[PDB]
C-alpha cells in the first residue's frame, strides 16, 4: 500500500527537509569509522512516504499516548538509518528493526543528528560498509535515511556518555 | 523488544560529555513512529 511521491527541489518541503539533514551533521568520536568522513551531504532525492494503513496505525497510538500525558503526544521529527529501510517504508516499524544491544535496551532508536543515523545505514557500527566497495566511508554509493515522525510522550531522561 | 520504563513512553539519551552531540531517543513500540520521508544521498568527501 505504500507509494513514494518525489518532491521537487523547488518545493519548500524538500528545502526544509534538506536543511534539517545538512544542519545536523556533526563530527563523531570515532573519527568517521562507522559512517565515514564528511561535513555535508549531496542530497539526490527526497520522497514523501504515503501509506494510509501505517499512518492510521501511527495516529491511533499517538492519541493513546497523548491521552496518557495531559494531551501532549510530544511528537518530534527524527532521523533513522537502517539496512531495513525498504521493509520499514512498506511494512512499518516493528521489533525486527530494534537495536537489541543498544545503550537504552532493545528498542528502535532515532537521532536528532542526521550523521548519527548515518552510522547505522550499512548496519551497527557501519557494518562492512557499502555493499559494492565494502567501504564505510564510500563517497560513490547512494545511501538512504528516514526522517520520521516519532511520538515520545513522557520520556525517561537518561544522562549518558 | 524491551519496555519503556514504567510510566513512560520512550527514553531520551541526553549527551553528557560531547558538548556538540544532540539527543538520541528510543521507543519500544513500532506504532510510535511513521517513516515520513525517504532521503537518498551521498556523503561528500571534504576538501
Ligand atoms: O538511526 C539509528 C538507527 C539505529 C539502528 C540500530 C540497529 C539496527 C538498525 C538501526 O541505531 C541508532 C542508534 C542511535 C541513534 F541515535 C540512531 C540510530
Ligand atoms: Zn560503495
Amino acid at each position: 500500500g505504500t507509494i513514494l511521491i518525489d518532491l521537487s527541489p523547488d518545493d519548500k518541503e524538500f528545502q526544509s527537509v534538506e536543511e534539517e539533514m545538512q544542519s545536523t551533521v556533526r563530527e563523531h568520536r570515532d573519527g568517521g569509522h562507522a559512517g565515514g568522513i564528511f561535513n555535508r551531504y549531496n542530497i539526490l532525492k527526497i520522497q514523501k512516504v504515503c501509506n494510509k494503513k501505517l499512518w492510521e496505525r501511527y495516529t491511533h497510538r499517538r492519541k493513546e499516548v497523548s491521552e496518557e500525558n495531559h494531551n501532549h503526544a510530544n511528537e518530534r521529527m527524527l532521523f533513522h538509518g537502517s539496512p531495513f529501510v525498504n521493509a520499514i517504508i512498506h511494512k512499518g516499524f516493528d521489533e525486527r528493526h530494534a537495536y537489541i544491544g543498544g545503550m537504552f535496551g532493545a528498542g528502535i532508536y532515532f537521532a536528532e543528528n542526521s550523521s548519527k543515523s548515518n552510522q547505522y545505514v550499512y548496519g551497527i557500527g557501519g557494518g562492512t560498509g557499502c555493499p559494492v566497495h565494502k567501504d564505510r566511508s564510500c563517497y560513490i554509493c547512494h545511501r538512504q535515511l528516514l526522517f520520521c515522525r516519532v511520538t515520545l510522550g513522557k520520556s525517561f531522561l537518561q544522562f549518558s556518555a | 523488544m524491551a519496555h519503556s520504563p514504567p510510566g513512560h513512553h520512550s527514553v531520551t539519551g541526553r549527551p553528557s560529555v560531547n558538548g556538540l552531540a544532540l539527543a538520541e531517543y528510543v521507543i519500544y513500540r513500532g506504532e510510535q513512529a511513521y517513516p515520513e520521508y525517504l532521503i537518498t544521498y551521498q556523503i561528500m568527501r571534504p576538501e
